[PDB]
């Protein structure tokens, strides 16, 4: 018997043939090194998004920014991290502040619920609000 | 878009998006009727002040 | 894997202008929820070389 851990919380005569010898005269042109490198970042599967999806609980998550600020936001944050990739001051390819009037764009955030409602207050707490508002208690 | 466009008669231009919108308000529109009546207002203060 | 989107080298009525993913089966109407996608002003997300 044998077990595998996981690796995610749950619930809780002579021998020596003649070809063998070995003579490593050919180096590789691309590099193995240097292809196994590139290739090492492009195995990398794309980052989760859990932004404007609700919880255990049932209040969504994310923070309380308007989308179209959102999305800004977000395509600065690219830029900055393409400049970081590419050891440069400046991005010599950007996602923000470019020709295209994209001012009708939206992403998803944490701000609205899936009612189309407003996050101002969490979902948990309307829900205890109005069901606290009914009960009855013993009579005096 | 247009309405800046046609005042500054071409040498600047001015760009808005192309796709379904969140239906913004922005009330700015209003009758000649009402231009002209604020126009009489205004002159009327102004008239012999130097 | 790839997405693409058929190019035309000068055909105007048939240069693709959007894209969105549904939900609901073709034979209910509802509350029309178009996705995110279809609000860029390009097909898709902007990018400037």
């Amino acid at each position: 018997m044998k077990r595998i851990p996981r690796k995610t919380k749950g619930k809780s005569p002579a021998t020596t043939e003649p070809g063998t010898s070995n003579r490593e005269q050919y180096k590789a042109r691309p590099g193995i090194a240097s292809v196994q490198r590139a290739t090492e970042s492009a195995e990398m599967p794309m980052k989760n998004n859990d932004e404007g999806t609700p919880d255990k609980k049932g209040n969504t998550k994310g923070d309380l920014v308007n989308e179209h600020s959102e999305a800004k936001d977000e395509a600065d944050e690219a830029t900055k991290k393409q400049a970081k990739d590419t050891d440069k001051s400046k991005a010599q390819v950007t996602y923000s502040d470019t020709g295209i009037n994209n001012a009708n764009e939206l992403s998803r955030s944490g701000n609205v619920d899936n009612e189309g409602g407003s996050n101002q207050k969490p979902m948990s707490t309307r829900i205890a609000e109005a069901t606290s508002a009914i009960v009855s208690k013993h009579p005096a | 878009e247009w309405a800046l466009t046609e005042c500054a008669q071409g040498y600047v231009t001015v760009t808005s998006p192309y796709a379904p919108s969140v239906n913004r308000l922005m009330p700015y529109r209003i009758s000649n009727a009402e231009r002209q009546i604020s126009q009489i207002i205004r002159i009327m203060n102004i008239g012999n002040n130097a | 894997p790839p997405f693409q989107v058929p190019y035309v080298r000068l055909d105007r009525d048939r240069v693709p202008t959007m894209v969105g993913v549904t939900r609901q089966s073709r034979d209910t109407i509802t509350q029309p929820a178009l996705s995110l996608s279809t609000t860029n002003t390009t097909v898709g997300v902007p990018l400037a070389l």
